[PDB]
């Protein structure tokens, strides 16, 4: 059986990568970063409460101008808020009520949402007709859209539930690059600050670092045990942190190909639903299923506070690009802005 | 007062947007949502054609001043847990089992049956965390082909512990009770089991009666009586 | 008679805190159904009634201890009566809404107007206000003078209105109970039946007797002067117990049970 | 996107005439509306403002309580009802479209106008330092407009607008909120200015920049224009 | 054809295994150095004064 010798070839390749990583790591993050004095406690007050969603919210994304944010929900509604003055800038009605993700374009002219209808539709905010209309429907996946993020006004990567990430091209309509290699249910997605790489998480507890330019899986990170739910880069671009269903949040590293710290706690027994990083990268914020977000000192693995404000499961979370505030959505249908 | 003219018009634009979200939520909270489930070729398409006249498939039908939405999810060949937590708060579940598939072993992994996979599916859906109060409207499909297939072959192939003389009544009642036994909690949920065929003329009334019971419970929940 | 006055002061302060928290929560920081309008207006009537109970408590306590001998205005009892009648009418219409939710389920889900709760609240408040200001005018609390002979005929018809509200409460509760215990399947029978009886017994034992003794006993007995020294403080304590228990029954155990 | 305006013409003094403006091509139910008039030789002058959903209506103090603005949402048609047509209401009536959310560009699309020939001390006044500037093409120009009160609100937005009227054409929008270009306007235009002092800097002028340039404030109501500077070749 | 799938998987592993990695302590120092050098421009660690808070 040539498949058996091919499998033992792959097994010794696993062995080589395992001892390469083991010889690669000498000191952890916590041994060399124990000597920095900790933050301590952080008291973030709910500065705003954006209400107007009626069913559960699974998605949120901040603007690059750090003032407008978009949010998606199961009442078929995509709402752009003015986070300073709680005003609803726009309210987009969706053709499919089952949406699991949303993005807000870096230029600010587009939003994209997609869900169980296997289509990450794209909506045009800036219109001469005054209304938000749908511009392109990106129908090429056979599993549900778990994440879709804009690279540019014309390019968008779409994580999907059919194990496949896909670089798209909004002008034509067709996926120029297809990213395969995960074995179950790709759940999340995070773009590099230079937007030339991206990571993704799946339900085989593996985080794969990709390459937008050619379309290959450059690295693979396996340190979890349960299904990865959300993922995020460190702001420097060299590291990323992820969160899975085993109440464990891990900070992996691109340039060393390694896990740096585990941000688990002995008291937490519910799955992370969303993660994000602060502007300096000092804080890691993780949404949770026990209804409240937890802030973590990213360099000491200490919980620096709890953003307890929600009645139901925190589903989505994000820090602004100026680092000013944190918006958390939840299943009780209330965005809260913390500062 | 301490606002501009433009920020004043922004505030009233947001108030109009609030108003339209309120109307659309009141419209969408008075319609009945049903999650249609089942195995492969269980007769789900048959009852879609009965109640009517890629990705998720949604069916709109109305019946006696009640507007229904029925969400077929058979095309979702993915992990069930994520998109099944997206489906809580649904009024009822229409679960489809074909009676005639008791002796049909599965087309893939030939050691395994349709009926025991349908039992495994029913156990996972009924004992779910997200469906602890949801009334399951079980539909038992193809009674006619079950008659011409139980006149010739016994049900002891699928249920050897069954002890009956292979007629229309007791074999169907045994497999009905075998499906009903799959609850851990028989006091929260209410399972509504029906027998039907493609020729059967009125079985949307069964769904209507089950959702009228669920609507009574939700009307009492909305009046504080829970 | 000092300890009934202290008791109604304590129960009225508790009812103030409960109805104020209900008013803030349902007015600003929570969503409202088509049913929470009734709870909000019942808490408003409740707040008005127990504020006037505190000030009628406090003027008596001042004239007892400090000997200030202040005078409360004569038309404050009219608005206190309006608050009490509006509170009992909210109780009756809550029972009627629960009965219509069960007996007509498809109508209550799909075809109920969204403004019906506000329309019913405005009509019942206006009718209670109308009969209270009419009683205050024709009986000597409004515009400084009144005749007892035309006071009695309208005080009896307001007592008849109270009895009509009580029988509407009982009829709707009985219809709801027979429809649930006869033809229902998936419901929590026991807690629902106990809460229906709790609402009816709280109504009969607490809200109704104060109106009966002011509206009706005061005139029919003709010897109420000896009775008032004992009957008038325990009855208004009972109505204050209704007032402090209405937010707990109709909002707190309903929604804040989680 | 077109706003064709009907009605208008030669009327009698003290008469009545309903001017109309039928929108077609956009979601007119989500747009605020204005009427802005100009005299045959003076600058522009704001008339009224009805918003989306007809909730909020202001008027010019010259004609408050005598005009009547009214929108129709299903048919997408805008009305101005005028009664007792005095002789100071001979003007060119423009149907202006505007929309107010964060990042929006009010006063962007204007109607073709309609002529109607007929035979306030706290208002922030806009002063234009000239009315005619002779400029050769390819030359950098600076048009100045002066306020009477600081237009920098506490939120940060400086509600100053720069319009343009080609001779024979309807007005367009160039600069909204003192520093932001409109869409379709070439990037050679650049307005800037501190509190009460504003300069619109045209650079590399061509033949299509010849016209009259208006500075409107939008801090308060009424909206007040400057005189306008007719650029010439 | 599982032979093709296993061959594609093993070519993916043989191109992934031949990469160069830095020491983990160097990366840890780089993460800590970015967090030190950008700590002033972070409005979430320290409570920024309310004049330049845009959120109340
Ligand atoms: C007819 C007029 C004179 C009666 C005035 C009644 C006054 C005192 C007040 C007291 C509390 C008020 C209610 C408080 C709550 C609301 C909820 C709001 O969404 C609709 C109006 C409604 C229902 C108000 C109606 C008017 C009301 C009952």
């Amino acid at each position: 059986s040539e498949l058996d010798q091919l499998r033992q070839e792959a097994e010794q390749l696993k062995n080589q990568i395992r001892d390469a990583r083991k010889a690669c790591a000498d000191a952890t993050l916590s041994q060399i970063t124990n000597n920095i004095d900790p933050v301590g406690r952080i008291q973030m007050r709910t500065r705003r409460t954006l209400r107007g969603h009626l069913a559960k919210i699974y998605a949120m994304h901040w603007g690059t101008d750090s003032r407008l944010l978009v949010s998606a929900s199961q009442d078929g509604k995509l709402i752009i808020w003015d986070s300073y003055t709680t005003n609803k800038v726009h309210a987009i009605p969706l053709r499919s009520s089952w949406v699991m993700t949303c993005a807000y374009a870096p230029s600010g002219n587009y939003v994209a949402c997609g869900g169980l209808d296997n289509i990450c539709s794209i909506y045009n905010l800036k219109t001469r007709e005054g209304n938000v209309r749908v511009s392109r429907e990106l129908a090429g996946h056979t599993g549900y859209l778990s994440c879709c993020r804009f690279l540019d006004d014309n390019q968008i990567v779409t994580s999907s539930g059919d194990t496949t990430c896909a670089l798209w091209d909004i002008e034509t309509g067709q996926q120029t690059t297809t990213f395969t290699g995960h074995t179950g249910d790709v759940m999340s997605l995070s773009l590099a600050p230079d937007t030339r790489l991206f990571v993704s998480g799946a339900c085989d507890a593996s985080a794969k670092l990709w390459d937008v330019r050619e379309g290959m899986c450059r690295q693979t990170f396996t340190g979890h045990e349960s299904d990865i739910n959300a993922i995020c880069f460190f702001p420097n671009g060299n590291a990323f942190a992820t969160g899975s269903d085993d109440a464990t949040c891990r900070l992996f590293d691109l340039r060393a190909d390694q896990e740096l710290m585990t941000y688990s706690h002995d008291n937490i027994i519910c799955g992370i639903t969303s993660v994000s990083f602060s502007k300096s990268g000092r804080l890691l914020l993780a949404g949770y299923d026990d209804f409240n977000c937890n802030v973590w000192d990213a360099l000491k693995a200490d919980r620096a506070g709890v953003l307890a404000g929600h009645d139901n499961r925190v589903s989505c979370l994000g820090v602004t690009d100026d680092g000013m505030a944190v918006a958390t959505g939840s299943w009780d249908s209330f965005l809260k802005i913390w500062n | 007062c301490t606002l501009s003219a433009e920020d004043k018009a922004a505030v009233e634009r947001s108030k109009m947007i609030d108003r339209n979200l309120r109307e659309d939520g009141e419209k969408a909270a008075r319609e009945v949502k049903l999650l249609l489930l089942g195995a492969g070729e269980s007769g789900k398409s048959t009852i879609v054609k009965q109640m009517k006249i890629t990705g998720i498939v949604e069916t709109h039908f109305t019946f006696k001043d009640l507007h229904f939405k029925m969400f077929d999810v058979g095309g979702q060949r993915s992990e069930r847990k994520k998109w099944i937590h997206c489906f809580e708060g649904v009024t009822a579940i229409i679960f489809c089992v074909a009676l005639s598939d008791y002796d049909l072993v599965l087309a893939e992994d030939e050691e395994m049956n349709r009926m025991h996979e349908s039992m495994k599916l029913f156990d996972s859906i009924c004992n779910n965390k997200w469906f602890t109060d949801t009334s399951i409207i079980l539909f038992l499909n193809k009674k006619d082909l079950f008659e011409e297939k139980i006149k010739k072959s016994p049900l002891t192939i699928c249920y050897p512990e069954y002890a009956g003389s292979n007629t229309y009544e007791e074999a169907a009642a045994y497999i009905q009770c075998q499906f009903e036994d799959l609850n851990k909690r028989k006091d929260t949920k209410e399972i509504y089991t029906h027998f039907t065929c493609a020729t059967d003329t009125k079985n949307v009334q069964f769904v209507f009666d089950a959702v009228t019971d669920v609507i009574i419970k939700n009307n009492l929940k909305d009046c504080g009586l829970f | 008679t000092l300890i009934p006055v202290f008791l109604i002061l304590f129960i009225a302060l508790v009812g103030l805190v409960g109805n104020g928290f209900v008013l803030w929560l349902l007015g600003f920081r929570m969503r409202r159904n088509a049913f929470s309008v009734y709870v909000l207006s019942l808490a408003g009537a409740d707040f008005l009634f127990l504020c006037f109970q505190i000030i009628n408590c406090l003027v008596y306590l001042s004239n007892f201890f400090c000997s200030i001998s202040i005078n409360f205005p004569s038309f404050f009892t009219t608005v206190m009566t309006c608050a009490y009648l509006a509170g009992l009418s909210m109780l009756s219409t809550v029972s009627t809404e629960r009965c219509l939710s069960v007996l007509w389920p498809i109508w209550y889900r799909c075809r109920r107007p969204r403004h019906l709760s506000a329309v019913v609240c405005v009509l019942l408040w206006a009718l209670s206000l109308l009969l209270s200001i009419l009683e205050g005018k024709f009986c000597g609390f409004l515009f400084s003078d009144g005749d007892s002979g035309w006071c009695q005929t309208f005080d009896f018809i307001t007592a008849a209105w109270l009895i009509f509200l009580f029988m509407v409460l009982c009829g709707s509760s009985l219809a709801l109970l027979v429809r649930i215990l006869c033809g229902s399947r998936g419901l929590p029978l026991t807690r629902l039946y106990l809460t229906i009886l709790l609402t009816v017994l709280v109504f009969l034992l607490c809200g109704l007797p104060f109106g009966i003794q002011w509206f009706l006993i005061l005139w029919i007995w003709k010897d109420s002067d000896v009775l008032f020294c004992h009957i008038h403080p325990v009855s208004v304590v009972l109505s204050s117990l209704n007032s402090s228990a209405n937010p707990i029954i109709y909002f707190f155990v309903g929604s804040f049970r989680k | 996107v077109q706003l064709v305006e009907s009605g208008g013409g030669l009327v009698q003094p003290g008469g009545s005439r309903k001017l109309s403006c039928s929108a077609s091509g956009f979601a007119f139910s989500s747009f605020g509306m204005h009427w802005v008039r100009q005299a045959p030789e003076k600058g522009l002058e704001w008339v009224a403002y009805i918003s989306s959903g007809s909730g909020t209506i202001y008027y010019a103090d010259t004609v408050k309580g005598r005009f009547t603005i009214s929108r129709d949402d299903p048919k997408n048609t805008l009305f101005l009802q005028m009664t007792s047509l005095r002789s100071e209401d001979t003007a060119m009536y423009y149907c202006v479209r505007s929309i107010y959310y964060y990042g929006s560009s009010p006063f962007d699309f204007w109607g073709q106008g309609t002529t109607l020939t007929v035979s306030g001390s706290a208002d922030i006044v806009m002063t234009q330092a000239t009315s005619s500037v002779p400029v050769t093409p390819g030359e950098s120009v600076s048009i100045s407009c002066r306020s009477s009160k600081s237009l920098l609100h506490s939120n940060g937005n400086t509600y100053l607008y720069w319009f343009l009227q080609r001779p024979g054409q309807s007005p367009q929008l160039l600069i909204y909120r003192m520093s932001n270009l409109a869409s379709g306007v070439p990037d050679r235009f650049s307005g800037s200015g501190s509190g009460t002092a504003f300069t619109l800097t045209i650079s590399r002028l061509e033949a299509e920049d010849v016209g009259v340039y208006y500075c409107m404030q939008h801090l308060e109501y009424p909206l007040t224009f400057g005189a306008g500077t007719k650029l010439e070749l | 054809a599982s032979i093709a799938q296993a061959r594609k998987l093993v070519e993916q592993l043989k191109m992934e295994a031949n990469i160069d990695r830095i020491k983990v302590s160097k990366a840890a120092a780089d993460l800590m150095a970015y967090c030190e050098a950008h700590a002033k421009e972070d409005p979430l660690l320290t409570p920024v004064p309310a004049s330049e808070n845009p959120f109340r």
